[PDB]
């Protein structure tokens, strides 16, 4: 089963502020997983409408 | 009504906001009941069997459209008409459809964007989604603008079984789905040979207006489907009608009976009261580097700068701070002596903790004092982290006006979330011209709703959200209600110097109940309910007052010599006068000095020459 | 070439300029060899057997067209296309053909205006002109606008019906008189409702652009026959492309790469040298009262004035003055303290004689000194009368600049004809920014052809016309050649006060033989052939020179005391210094000024305490 | 009989500066006859162009 996901490489570590990084491999780009209550491409801001 | 419901879109690129069924809720929350997305349209991580039926009402996307790692079989975006492409994904594209299959070659098969007819800017990328089919023959030169056809990437590898066909009632088997309606309807590469634009038929008899952006329903400017540049009340103009027209007959100017202000993408009658109004007629956010704003008779304008043309400071997310998140310790020096942030201030925990990704060393919390000179912010203020030793917003004790032109999530203009500060401490705020106010998640912060916030705002339809702070019934416990001097209006803090209106008198900038009118060195007066002291050399009297004015004349008597209606420590003993004379003035018994005789210029103890030794 | 030959157009409505063959000759001398009449077309008293073959080149008439009292067979206006109808004859009409029969029914036979298609303004009037055949069948709603049809007054009662009925080959029996071509080519009431402007065919595949005035050749905006409002380099625009475009996304303004200044009726890339460039790029004559003119880097602009502005006075013919021909006795009180004339200046012989018709009294010759504050003139200057006992232009004595924006007869700026003065007297006229100068008819006036005007125009392409004033020998014998000190360049009168140039040493506005160097009452020095009085504090040198500059710093010896580099009358005694400390000095041996003791506050007559009394 | 022009009425006398008035009757409107060397609707200006 093709992973489609693998651990975030040691070049974008601490790249994610309020979430856990991960490397979706198909297009060679990382992607956070924000916690409940944080929006933003890098898990930067807090969703004030909550 | 003629106001299509708008949304703000998202700006997540590939980030997932929690669990699969907690991402879809955030997706459903933002895009439900939408007709015109003003931001972007991300549809990512929408797993099987979810009902994306709310998308059948979206009609425009003023940014890009990103369809990331979905698995749902069919996305009903069958009403999208145009993608203005104001912001590019991957700096190139304005519609990206990437890898819509989970792990085992199943997922998104249908995508019936049958009404999509124009992409004003940007290329299109399809890639790596081996289940989407029947989008394999669409002529992509009828939709994309003729300029970007060199930058389009396309990779169709639907190798998962097969799928239905689309009957030959459509152009050379060019279909968006499978059926009669789900197949393309060209409007750019079937036009006649004398109309530079869209069309609706293989004839010159029905070519569309130059300003229609997707295809007209009539040969006029009031019949366009989607306007291309502007919108003057249901007429897709090109530039809003000017305010003053030239006059070829008399080489002069006139006044347009129908002239509107260019507010962003529409012709309005009058600019909103918090936008800079230029002379041409335009709601500018912050006018030219030379000009400087100044309040006119009820509106804001800006005129040229004479002599010193002072510097202006761009906020975060604009100018040289284009891709900055917070005011980190690599751009705080640029705010060295600002007094007006032509932008908006973001403070995020990355400012203090310091980042390692984009090589940014941490901040020294003492450097945060540079902001103490800021007097107004044109955008918004987003505070998300403060030094823990601090008990209040100390660096903003001089903030006076938050204009509210740019907003956070399109709604909020003052956000103070998840802070460890016991009192807000903006003891000089006067007006939040536009936006909302959220103050929540401050685990120990008392003074939030004592202030009557309804009089700081200056535009109808402004709300406040203050929850999850330190409970009011606990501030009462630890003895934290504000002072007994502050009027029942508000209190930015516990100290008397932090009220909003002193009940009786205000010695300088701190509230008191009674000026010193009989006792105390500073015997002042209560003019304008502000204790103002007088010349110290005035005579102090224990029964009556000392003075009724700053001038040394209003005093009853004087502690030294008196010279007519005015008194001073010593009367003229070598002072300058009129017609180049050294005025000398001798004293008397009751300290009523009298001008010396014009002869002697050394000393004066008796009347005239009776105090002139040699 | 790229531009079309332009006539200027008459304005004498029904006047006959002399006799039948001098009228025609003055008519031929203007409308010969041109294609666009910038003014008005008037064809009157062109009695039979005079050839009018020079009218077949006229294509536009930017005013009205009056055709009255002619008897010639045919007026060949075949090539006329549009009458912009800017002005009007009799307040209503823009084409009047009235009373074209002498006394015996030998009237105007044929008026074959077969290309006249559009009359942009005003109605039409035909009246009392028999022998005019077949123009009574034209359908005029195809020509006149749709809102002027309630003013058209036209009757056709041709007695001598001996004239050919036209072919059936042209619509609805609407011909212009004879031949296969004189048949109306309708372009407005045959367009299908899909068209907005005019067309070239009934099919909806024939609409012309919205700016096509008469008709079109193709369907775009670059194929118009003649433009409607503006003309941007062979593209009939509607408003010149603005200099700054409004960015619809970032709410800011961006410089237009193709912006052009709107100079009158053609989008130019640069205003003329003598036109005030307004803010939003439009060459304008004179801007609003809220502003006032100001020059910079050789171009002119106008900005807002501090508080209330000054007074600027409309010239003759502009604004409220439309009933007026010159500065009659009535309107002269409106020129009280005008430092400029944003307009013209006509001085006709009627001003001093007394206009009986338009109820105004004769002007007092002394009152023509109110115009001694006038310093510049935007338009031109036409003088045809003067109180013929003053032998100079005594009123315009300090006049300095003639911008010449508007010109008389479309060519002349300064016009002084038919006077009885002896010398010009404009001893301060420094530049004639544009136009041409004529000085004729002055029977006894000699000091005019001595000034080299070429250094007064500035803008190339200007020529004087100074003819028939006085044979130089008729005043060379009486010594009326001006002074021997007005250096070879020019001369405005017989006095040294009049020379334009100045030799050796001028004394301000007057020329002199030598400087008061060495001797004289005021000591002087020489720079650029001008002498300025030495500082009063330089000692009168009976030997060599006295000073080398204006300031007391260049003296050879001070008259009184000397405070350092400067020559002072009395050493300082109360001058402000540093730290608010006064300044007292004293004169020693060589009358040199040295500071007092820091103590001596009443000054001092000597060094230290051993100098001020104690 | 040959009547398109008559004498100027005694209200438009001195109405023509450098010419003589004459009242053409067809439309009841006066019309100067300027002397040699003056143009204008009322014989007002001097023709500076020849």
């Amino acid at each position: 089963v093709v992973s489609h996901f693998n651990d975030c490489p040691d070049s974008h570590t601490q790249f994610c502020f309020h979430g856990t990084c991960r490397f979706l491999v198909q297009e060679d780009k990382p992607a956070c997983v924000c916690h409940s209550g944080y929006v933003g491409a890098r898990c930067e801001h807090a969703d004030l409408l909550a | 009504l003629e106001e299509k419901k708008v949304c703000q879109g998202t700006s997540n690129k590939l980030t997932q906001l929690g669990t699969f069924e907690d991402h879809f809720l955030s997706l459903q929350r933002m895009f439900n009941n939408c007709e015109v997305v003003l931001g972007n349209l991300e549809i990512t991580y929408v797993q099987r069997n979810y009902d994306l039926s709310f998308l059948k009402t979206i009609q425009e996307v003023a940014g890009y459209v990103l369809i990331a790692l979905n698995t749902v079989e069919r996305i009903p975006l069958e009403n999208l008409q145009i993608i203005r492409g104001n912001m590019y994904y991957e700096n190139s594209y304005a519609l990206a459809v990437l890898s819509n299959y989970d792990a085992n070659k199943t997922g998104l098969k249908e995508l019936p964007m049958r009404n999509l007819q124009e992409i004003l800017h940007g290329a299109v990328r399809f890639s790596n989604n081996p289940a989407l089919c029947n989008v394999e023959s669409i002529q992509w030169r009828d939709i994309v603008s003729s300029d970007f056809l060199s930058n389009m990437s396309m990779d169709f590898q639907n190798h998962l079984g097969s799928c239905q066909k689309c009957d030959p009632s459509c152009p050379n088997g060019s279909c968006w789905g499978a059926g009669e309606e789900n197949c393309q309807k060209l409007t750019k590469i079937i036009c006649a040979q004398q109309c530079s634009g869209r069309c609706r038929g293989k004839s010159p008899s029905d070519c569309c207006h130059n300003q229609c952006a997707a295809g007209c329903t009539g040969p006029r400017e009031s019949d366009c489907l989607v306007c291309r540049k502007f919108r003057n009340e249901a007429t897709c103009k090109d530039t809003c009608p000017p305010l003053m027209l030239y006059n070829p007959t008399t080489y002069q100017m006139d006044v347009n009976p129908e002239g509107k202000y260019s507010f962003g993408a529409t012709c309005v009658k009058k600019c909103p009261r918090n936008y800079v109004v230029t002379d041409h007629g335009s709601c500018v956010r912050a006018c030219g580097a030379d000009s400087y704003e100044m309040e006119e008779d009820g509106v804001r304008k800006c005129k040229k700068c004479e002599g010193p043309c002072r510097k202006v400071c761009n906020g975060i997310g604009i100018g040289e701070f284009k891709d900055s998140l917070s005011i980190n310790a690599t751009n705080i020096k640029h705010f060295k002596n600002c007094t007006s942030i032509s932008g908006d201030l973001h403070i995020l925990p990355v400012a203090f903790r310091g980042d390692s990704f984009t090589h940014t060393p941490p901040l020294d919390p003492q450097e945060l004092d540079i902001l103490k000179t800021v007097k107004e912010i044109t955008g918004f203020l987003l505070i998300q982290a403060w030094p823990e030793n601090r008990t209040d917003l100390h660096a903003f004790e001089n903030l006076e006006i938050i204009r509210g032109r740019t907003k956070q999530h399109g709604q909020f203009s003052l956000a103070v979330v998840s802070l460890n500060i016991t009192s807000l401490g903006l003891r000089s705020l006067k007006e939040i011209s536009d936006g909302d106010v959220i103050i929540s998640g401050n685990k120990n912060l008392c003074y939030a709703n004592t202030i009557n916030w309804k009089k700081l705002f200056g535009t109808s339809g402004q709300k406040t959200k203050i929850i999850s702070n330190r409970g009011e019934n606990s501030c009462k416990a630890t003895g934290q209600v504000c002072h007994a001097l502050c009027s029942p209006e508000g209190c930015w803090g516990p100290e008397p110097r932090d009220c909003v209106s002193c009940r009786n008198v205000s010695r300088g900038r701190e509230c008191v109940d009674k000026c010193n009118l009989l006792e105390g060195e500073p015997r002042e007066f209560v003019e304008n309910s502000e204790c103002i002291q007088c010349h110290p050399e005035c005579l102090p009297q224990a029964m009556n007052i000392t003075c009724t004015g700053r001038g040394p004349d209003n005093c009853i008597q004087c502690a030294h010599y008196i010279d007519g209606p005015h008194c001073v420590k010593t009367c003229p003993a070598g002072v300058m006068g009129e017609n180049n004379t050294l005025v000398w003035k001798y004293a008397d018994a009751g300290h009523v000095c009298h001008l010396c005789h014009p002869n002697c210029t050394y000393g004066c103890t008796g009347p005239g020459l009776e105090g002139c030794p040699t």
